[PDB]
Formats: structure tokens, sequence, C-alpha cells
RNA sequence: AAAAUGACA
RNA sequence: AGGACCGAACCGACUAAUGUUGAAAAAUUAGCGGAUGACUUGUGGCUGGGGGUGAAAGGCCAAUCAAACCGGGAGAUAGCU
RNA sequence: GCUCGCCGGAAGACCAAGGGUUCCUGUCCAACGUUAAUCGGGGCAGGGUGAGUCGACCCCUAAGGCGAGGCCGAAAGGCGUAGUCGAUGGGAAACAGGUUAAUAUUCCUGUACUUGGUGUUACUGCGAAGGGGGGACGGAGAAGGCUAUGUUGGCCGGGCGACGGUUGUCCCGGUUUAAGCGUGUAGGCUGGUUUUCCAGGCAAAUCCGGAAAAUCAAGGCUGAGGCGUGAUGACGAGGCACUACGGUGCUGAAGCAACAAAUGCCCUGCUUCCAGGAAAAGCCUCUAAGCAUCAGGUAACAUCAAAUCGUACCCCAAACCGACACAGGUGGUCAGGUAGAGAAUACCAAGGCGCUUGAGAGAACUCGGGUGAAGGAACUAGGCAAAAUGGUGCCGUAACUUCGGGAGAAGGCACGCUGAUAUGUAGGUGAGGUCCCUCGCGGAUGGAGCUGAAAUCAGUCGAAGAUACCAGCUGGCUGCAACUGUUUAUUAAAAACACAGCACUGUGCAAACACGAAAGUGGACGUAUACGGUGUGACGCCUGCCCGGUGCCGGGAGGUUAAU
RNA sequence: AAUUCCUUGUCGGGUAAGUUCCGACCUGCACGAAUGGCGUAAUGAUGGCCAGGCUGUCUCCACCCGAGACUCAGUGAAAU
RNA sequence: GGGAGGGCGCUUACCACUUUGUGAUUCAUGACUGGGGUGAAGUCGUAACAAGGUAACCGUAGGGGAACCUGCGGUUGGAU
RNA sequence: CGCGGGGUUGAGCAGCCUGGUAGCUCGUCGGGCUCAUAACCCGAAGAUCGUCGGUCAAAUCCGGCCCCCGCAACCA
């Protein structure tokens, strides 16, 4: 639910929560955590290579299962919980031979529901199976791009991804982005739809509500001097150039891909 | 005022010591010029 | 197709 | 509960005075702003000069910065004193 | 030696960093000391640091550095795997007193504890690079039990007042004792035991994980403090004598209760919140190869070993960073009395100092302060500076508003001391008694003593009762910026920068982008509700017309056109 | 008007007297819609004006207490 | 000898005049401004009354020098 | 008080671009439709080019003059 915090103080006036009450509130499972660094944006050399990264809270990687390689093993979903590295929940889920893992949460999955992968699981919410076996016309998550990679696509909180025709030994896909796609037919695609999707819903109020999040103030060029951005100089907000990134290259507008070796594998083009 | 030198002898020989200068190629050559020039004590390392 | 207006007694 | 309130430690530096061969190569005195936070501090690491870093002033990088310090080219050049 | 004055959350006491003889005696005043000097952190000579338990060393890792092979690069070299270094973090054990001119948790006395080897026995399946457990972790808040510690009473020792009183509700001092070992309380967490089976813990597993069945309502873990004991010992005021007159030797009474009470302990606990809060070893357990005599392991007993390095001294300063014996800077630990909400302030104790030129005079002028007739901003760029308000309880409080604010709005009333209510109340605390008892560090009942606000009435003194230090000036209109924040160390703190919010655009994962001759890495162990760039800057009502110019995107006919 | 040269535009409020300030007029040299427009309670060591209290800021200075300034003894610089 | 009691004086309680500080309401007045009414042969148009020459009207929204125009829904109090 | 652009029948705008050549829309007038005015239709007139001066010739080429519209007067 969003509740909108009430005008206590000028800094909590424009401040919407989204508190769900079924995520566990105890402590994570402790054999599944490592160790996770921070950068700061920093890379082998030392440089900063991506700004307005640094600060932030302490957090603890837990291991997410993308593959869900487990055919037959029914499980259990013991709890939810709030993983602090991402923008889904995630599930513990206890397999029937008392092995236990982490999932994504799809919207539809609460505390004691079943589910289980393979090439022979039901069609619900939460199962694994091949796009093969997946009927054609269906809304799906957590989709490969190899088979027995891992899962890249729609990964994020309350997205999704539509399955539009199977040609053959591949399956086109529409993606979240409006992009069509075309992915080898034994890709595994988790069933249904990620969770928590009140996650655009939410205005993070002030400051410090960023900045303890791993993310440093931005100086607009306009502002800067001449020699350290492109836009820079003028004496009272001048700006009289083209808009561009620091580095030179055109900003707003200026298409910037080029593989030239995935593109026998795109449909139709983002638009 | 705080000045310029807050010394730390742990700091000082990590950097200016020794096993520093030896370790490095420019820092082999900085020591062949001490032992060249004639200097008592050569990098710092007390 | 276009086609407006006319003091008061 | 609060980048909530008054206020010492702690952090800072808005006004006036003294000092300007000073006690001090930027401080003292009386007032002043923050004080559970985007806070402050100890130890140890990383980024190196057309480079770093910058809540952006051309600020800071050992009392030095519109391009550090040291050695070398080097007795550069000087229609100028 | 006697007075006076100052600090007393320090100008007192102890450390880490740092310094390196500055420490203690004797000896000297040429030079250093902003003066003289018998003096010194000065010259010269001699002396001084004692560790199984405190640290370093040692075992284990973070950020990170180095990196056999290796990948890459004109040469140097760059990155990085197995490994190996790196504390600012984790891992065994000692306390009280006495003593030196100088050291002492280190020497002496008294009482302890910890980890290894060996030996004697009594039991025994032991066994790792691997499996598991634990070490192992956030911010806020709230009480509850205690201790340090302090006040009072008792007890003991001493005293009867330089000037009116002072044999008593009178005055002064003391009333201290550790680690360890037994006991396990206030409390806090969890149900235990056994039996059968299993796709998981890369192999195995009697261990964790999971699935079933019975059984009992109990068990276990953690835990400040208290009480025994150490301790018929030490300590102890003060008396006795030597006094080299510095101190030394001898003896030694009381050594108990109440109340108040922490920011320290239970608390790594409990409740709650989102921003979801290190790793590895020590330690416990399971097995593989392997050994089943052995070897090895468990417990008791006796003995041996615990090596090497630091240990003086200053440590908010005259011994460190500032060229100086410099009005500056420097992280941690301890926290007495009265008044106070307080670690502010005022006066003090323990303790330490009077800041290394003085003595006179009492002009101008400058610096720092006190009071001022009448007027009260008339001065001035400008109320700059001074002046002024200043506390607790209660009454009362507007326009505006995002309903939170504005607001401590403004403006007012009471305040000391004595007595009565009450020979100190409400409350807190709680001894003997008394009963019960799972009989203990119990449970009810029980009100002696102790402590103790606040209020009302009456009286009383001063010019004045928040009397001292400490301690808001207040309203009205208006531009800019929503707000807390950041900025030109050393003339600019703002209307500038940032900000939550909005929009455009790029980006399908070997992502765009960035650092890099490359390998590679950040983005991210992220995946379009995500990430990068640009502009604007909460919130409300809004964001009109122009594609001629300059870019950008799409187009594929026609023209012009490079190497070959 | 942080924007308006002529300009102290003109009218009104405030003052004995108001180039500043508040309200209005529009004759916008040379405002104007995310190099954003117009509002906005709270906030501010921010800019402008007004009032009450208060006072040596002032008419106009007077006295007093301390450290200097002056004399004696010791040591003893500097710019030029 | 005086005593009880009373008066004067002092003192406290109640309260009139008066002085403050903040509001509420009412009456006049105010640069400039919004709509309304009346007035003479003014200017621009012609919205409505007939099928008023685009049927009229109601609600709502946007636009425009003005009557008004357009979108969405609704009524007949519309001619043929 | 320097440098530009400009003065054309009643209004607005060309023709000055290398010297003979004056146009476009509106407006004025005379008729026409109409009960009548607008509207519409048909016909007409109107400038010698701001002025004063300098080749076969001048709106044009040149100078002064009159007026208007602009820009620029800065470093201290
Ligand atoms: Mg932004
Ligand atoms: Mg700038
Ligand atoms: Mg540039
Ligand atoms: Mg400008
Ligand atoms: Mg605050
Ligand atoms: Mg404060
Ligand atoms: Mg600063
Ligand atoms: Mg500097
Ligand atoms: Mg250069
Ligand atoms: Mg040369
Ligand atoms: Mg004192
Ligand atoms: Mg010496
Ligand atoms: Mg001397
Ligand atoms: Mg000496
Ligand atoms: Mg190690
Ligand atoms: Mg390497
Ligand atoms: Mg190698
Ligand atoms: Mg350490
Ligand atoms: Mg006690
Ligand atoms: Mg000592
Ligand atoms: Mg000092
Ligand atoms: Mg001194
Ligand atoms: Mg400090
Ligand atoms: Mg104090
Ligand atoms: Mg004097
Ligand atoms: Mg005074
Ligand atoms: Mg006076
Ligand atoms: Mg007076
Ligand atoms: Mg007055
Ligand atoms: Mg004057
Ligand atoms: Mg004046
Ligand atoms: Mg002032
Ligand atoms: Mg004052
Ligand atoms: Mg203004
Ligand atoms: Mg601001
Ligand atoms: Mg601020
Ligand atoms: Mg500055
Ligand atoms: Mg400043
Ligand atoms: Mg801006
Ligand atoms: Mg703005
Ligand atoms: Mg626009
Ligand atoms: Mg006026
Ligand atoms: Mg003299
Ligand atoms: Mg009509
Ligand atoms: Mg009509």
């Amino acid at each position: 639910a969003v509740v909108k915090c009430k005008p206590t103080s000028p800094g909590r006036r424009h401040v919407v929560k989204v508190v769900n009450p079924e995520l566990h509130k105890g402590k994570p499972f402790a054999p599944l955590l490592e160790k996770n660094s921070k950068s700061g944006g920093r890379n082998n050399n030392g440089r900063i290579t991506t700004r307005h990264i640094g600060g932030g809270h302490k957090q603890a990687y837990r291991i997410v299962d993308f593959k869900r390689n487990k055919d037959g093993i029914p499980a259990v979903v013991e709890r939810l919980e709030y993983d602090p590295n991402r923008s889904a929940n995630i599930a513990l889920v206890l397999y029937k031979d008392g092995e236990r893992r982490y999932i994504l949460a799809p919207k539809g999955l609460k505390a004691g529901d079943q589910i289980q992968s393979g090439v022979d699981a039901a069609i619900k919410p939460g199962n694994t199976l091949p796009m093969r076996n997946i009927p054609v016309g269906s809304t799906v998550h957590n989709v490969e791009m190899k088979p027995g990679k891992g899962g890249q696509l729609a990964r994020s909180a309350g997205t999704y991804v539509q399955i539009v025709a199977r040609d053959g030994a591949y399956v086109t896909l529409r993606l979240r982005s409006g992009e069509m796609r075309k992915v080898e037919a034994d890709c595994r695609a988790t069933l249904g739809e990620v969770g928590n999707a009140e996650h655009m819903l939410r205005v993070l109020g002030k400051a410090g509500a960023a900045r303890w999040r791993g993310v440093r103030p931005t100086v607009r060029g306009t502002a800067m001097n001449p020699v350290d951005h492109p836009h820079g100089g003028g004496e009272g907000r001048n700006f009289g150039k083209h808009p561009v990134t620091p580095w030179g290259v055109q900003t707003k507008g200026k298409k910037t891909r080029s593989n030239k070796r995935t593109d026998k594998f795109i449909v139709r083009r983002r638009s | 005022m705080k000045r310029t030198f807050q010394p730390s002898v742990l700091k000082r020989n990590r950097s200016h010591g020794f096993r520093a200068r030896m370790a490095t190629k420019n820092g082999r050559q900085v020591l062949a010029r001490r032992r060249a020039k004639g200097r008592a004590r050569l990098t710092v390392s007390k």
C-alpha cells in the first residue's frame, strides 16, 4: 500500500512510502549471504568511470537462483523477503529434498504456495518450463537468452514479456520496452509477472532520501566552466550550443547503437 | 592551524622506505643516484 | 453557390 | 517519528574591535549558524599533471595552481632596460 | 615556613601517535633562558627501564598491495589465477598490599589462573585440504534490576575554645579490603526425549536439512548484582623513640545500617523502523582416503617450558606539528561537594599553578571596562556598536495556511523567609513480626526508620525576593530562493551550487557510456518500474504560434563523387 | 520591475519635509511561458522600508577603575 | 488605682473614575478598478423571431473584437 | 553633429541596380443593377518623382539644402 506521510516537517511533506506488511521482518537466510563491497564508480585504474555513485548503506548480496534448474522436485514458498540489491522482493523456496534457495516474486505469490519446474510442470504463475512448451500468447518473465545461461529479460519490478509468435526453432517476444526480439525456443522462462508493482508510486521526499542510496549529486553542465564541460562559460546563463555529453558526443536525439552481430535477432526496433 | 606535516612512522617507511625504492625500476635508479653522489644515509630508513 | 442593413412620429 | 525545536561537547566562520616589522605567514575578544544527520572524527588504503578531484568557486592537489615540485634540453630566446 | 590569588569536564590524573635521555643525583654558570641567577628541559660525570598473565611478536582475515604459471603490450611494462602480505577488526591466562632518589599488574609477601610437551594410570575407534554449527555484526526508543559513587545516622579516637556563648539535637578525623573459587537470583531466549525413512549439504556421514510416529509438560542455554570464602591476614587514625633532624623503626581502637544514585553493567537483551545493517581463524561436531598391534583421542596424576623485542620520561604541551621556552593544532580514558534539568555557569575538595623583566609616577593619546543631569536615532550609507529583553507555573493569543503551522505570537499575573494545615503531607523506600511454602538469593501480610515534592492560609524584612554568574528584543509591509544543506583553506556565504519533482533522448545485455595502444575493469554480480546524458528546480493554475536558418531522425528514386 | 534610458514618469498612503518603500496607471527604449510564466504558508548569520521598547550613536561630552604611553636599573631589534 | 465598651488613626476585602495590549462588529472616506442602469438619427457587425437562411435551447469545455463558434451528451418548447 | 536607410498621382508599395521605358492594391468620379444604401458590374480622371544646383539626354549619375527613420559616442 502507498501511504502518504503527514507534513509534520518541511522535508516530510512529499513522502509517499510503499509499505508491504507481508515482507518477513526477521533476518535473511544465513547460508545464502555473501560479502558485497562498494566501488564508488572506480575500476582497476582507480579512476571514476560512472559518475554520481558512492556512499549509501552497507548491503549483503543474496544468492538469487536465476537458472531454476530443478526438474521435478516440487517446492513450497516459505516466506517473502526484502532484497536491497533489486527492485523486486524475493521469496525463500524450500524443496522436498530439503534444499533452500531464493527466487524472484511474481505478483500472485503468497506464503505457502507450491511451485515446480521442468518440461512437465503445470501452467501456473511461478513455474519454469521452456518457451517451447509454454503456450503462445502468454505473459512470462525471467526470460533467458541462451539455453541454460540463467535469465536476463524481464527481471525488474512489475515487468513482463509477451510471447507473440513461435516460428520453428525461434520464438518472438515483445519486451517491456516495446521492441520485438527473437530468442531461441529452448530458453526457460519463469511463468507469471514480477511483483511489487507499486514501485513507481513512491517519492523519496528529500535529498537525504536519495543520498542514502548511493547517489551523489549531479551538477548541470550549464553551471560548469568552459574547460570542465562543453556547455560551460556564459556571463549570466548563456547557452548558444547544441546539447552535448561532457565528452563532446551529441545527446538529445543521436542514435548510438552498433552491434551488427545481433541485428539478425531484431524484428522491430523500439519506438 | 593544522600544519602540513603530521608525522607517522608507518606511512613514512611504506612510501619513502628502502624496500619501497627497490620494488620499482624507477626507485632502483633513485638509489643508484644517491650511491653515486656519495650520500651518508641513502633513503629515510632510520 | 452568394444573399447584409432601414432613426423616431 | 522528525535531513523537527531550545542548547554545552563537537563542527563551522555572519558582524564589530584589536592586531597589520602581530602572540599568530588569517589569530584573539564579545556576540553568531548546525548540533540523530546530506553529521563529525581516529587508523590504513586508491586516483598523478593537460592528469586527478570537484553539492561547480577555475576551487583543491604539502604556506605555491587558467596546468605542481625536482633534474635535464639550457649559457633557450629577448629588435627590450 | 606562614599568608594572599588562580584552574578545578582542568591550567587535575592516565594512554595511543609522536619525540629520543629531556627521567634521578652530584657538580659548573663561559654560551642557551628576551633581565640577575646559587636555578633549568643548559655544560660535565655517574645512576636508572626487571613481565608465562600488560603490549608488540604469533594464528586469521577487510579495503588494498605483490603476484609462479598466464593473457596482453615497440623495450621498459599493464592486468590477473593458485598463493601470499596487510589492523584501524577476531583469537589463553593476575589481583590486593609493601618498597627505590629514579622502575614496577614486571621485585617481595599472600592468594590465583591459562595454554603446550613428556611420564603414570583408567577408558577409547581415531582420522582433513572436505560437510555442518558458531564466531557474526544496523538506526532509534522505552522502562526494570543493580553497581561505582555520595549524603545522613551509629561506632571509635581526639576536643571544651585567643572575644559574648559552647558537657551538648556541640566540633574534627576514621569507619578500607582485590583477583580468584562456591552459590546461582532479578531477568532473557527457546519444548524436550526417543524411533523409522529420504531425490539436498560437489564423495561419504551417526552431523545439519527434510518427511512421519509416540511420549511428557517439562528441559536446556544465557545472566548483571547479592551472599560465603580469600581475610583469626593486610590496611587503619593516633600514640612511643631515634631524628643523620630528610625521614626512619615499634604499636595500633571502630571497621556497621539507611537513603539517593548514573551517560557504566544485565543489554550482542526487549519493542519498533527502513535506508535491510564485514570476512576468515580460534572453538564444537560429522565422516573420506588411512590405521585397527599400533597410532591417535577422553579424564585424573606428577614434572618441564612459556623464548625474543617495549617498559625511564613529556603526551591538549617549554619534551609532538608550527624556524622560538610561540595567546594556534592534536585522537582516547576517570568524573567528588553546594545551588542547578545539565558535562552551562558560580564558589570549592584531591591535585596543580601565580604564566622568566622589575621598581616608581598617576599628563596628553590609544586599548579593555563602570556610572551619567534633560532630550531619545536628532549621528549615520545603514540603529554599525552599545543599550535592552532573558527563568518555571498559569491565564491569553490575530491575519494568513499545504491544517502540521503561524506561536515562546503579542500582552499579563505569582515567586524570598517563618508558622499551621502535616510536632515534615502526597508519594518512593521498606526492618523486625505473622502465615504459607515447589524450602530458597521464596511468596503474601506487615508499617519501625529513612527520604520527600507540590499547594492553601497567616505573618514577616527590604527600594528591589527568576535578587549574583547563566539567561528570547517584539510587531507591520515587501524582492529573491520552496525548505535542512554546499561553496571561493587566506578580502565574495549569497539571489550562486545541490536537492526531492518534471520532461526529452540514448540504451535488448558481450547494453549505451567511461578508464585503457591491448588484455581487462567500472556500469552490475544490475536487465526498460533498470542505467547513462541533457535542461528545469517543492506545491497550485498553466506552458500559446513558427520547421524559413543551425542541428537531429527517417527516405531511397535522380544527380555529383574516393581508393581499386 | 534584480529588467524602465528620458525618470525623482503621474496619482494615492506614510512624514512638518520621502530620488528610498508600499498600492495603482501602461507611455514594455529593451518582460513572457521548463536558457520556464504568475502565485505561494513555513524557512533565511539574505536585500529594502516602517513602528514600540531601549540607550553616550548624538546635542556635548564629564568623571572613575585597569594595561600601555612618561622616569629609574637589566637585556636590546627593524624598515630606510 | 482602674475595668468593660465606644471614637479617632492605621490596615486588609469589595468596587467607581482612569490607563494599557490585543481582537470582533458597525458607519463614513480612499488613488484605481469589475459588473449594472439610463440617455441623443454614434461605430462595428446581424446572433434570435419563418427551415431567420448552419433548427433553437440546457449542462459542460476550448477559442474569438461582440453578438457568438466548435466539440460531447440531452429536450421538442422544430419546418418540410 | 560621426555613420547608414529614405522623401514618387489621396494612402500603402515598386521603378533608382548601372541613363531613354512611371506601374500594383486600395481610394476619388460618371453610368449600371436595388424600394434605398452597402456589395457587385462597366467605364474614366489624377504624380513629372522633396528642393536648389552640376551630359544628346536625369525618378535614376553627383553635391548642397529640408524633413524623417536608424546605428554608434567606448578604455580609464
Ligand atoms: Mg536530475
Ligand atoms: Mg561559475
Ligand atoms: Mg571545450
Ligand atoms: Mg544575459
Ligand atoms: Mg535538528
Ligand atoms: Mg541548537
Ligand atoms: Mg568550510
Ligand atoms: Mg595550497
Ligand atoms: Mg602549459
Ligand atoms: Mg638548445
Ligand atoms: Mg576559583
Ligand atoms: Mg643531553
Ligand atoms: Mg642571562
Ligand atoms: Mg641537564
Ligand atoms: Mg596472515
Ligand atoms: Mg597483479
Ligand atoms: Mg610472470
Ligand atoms: Mg588491532
Ligand atoms: Mg552502594
Ligand atoms: Mg615515574
Ligand atoms: Mg603552546
Ligand atoms: Mg614563557
Ligand atoms: Mg579535540
Ligand atoms: Mg566551567
Ligand atoms: Mg590613567
Ligand atoms: Mg554603561
Ligand atoms: Mg544620559
Ligand atoms: Mg534620565
Ligand atoms: Mg523613549
Ligand atoms: Mg545628518
Ligand atoms: Mg537621519
Ligand atoms: Mg548589533
Ligand atoms: Mg550587552
Ligand atoms: Mg524592488
Ligand atoms: Mg535557500
Ligand atoms: Mg541553510
Ligand atoms: Mg573567503
Ligand atoms: Mg566570509
Ligand atoms: Mg535553475
Ligand atoms: Mg526559476
Ligand atoms: Mg514553449
Ligand atoms: Mg509620493
Ligand atoms: Mg631602559
Ligand atoms: Mg441571424
Ligand atoms: Mg441560425
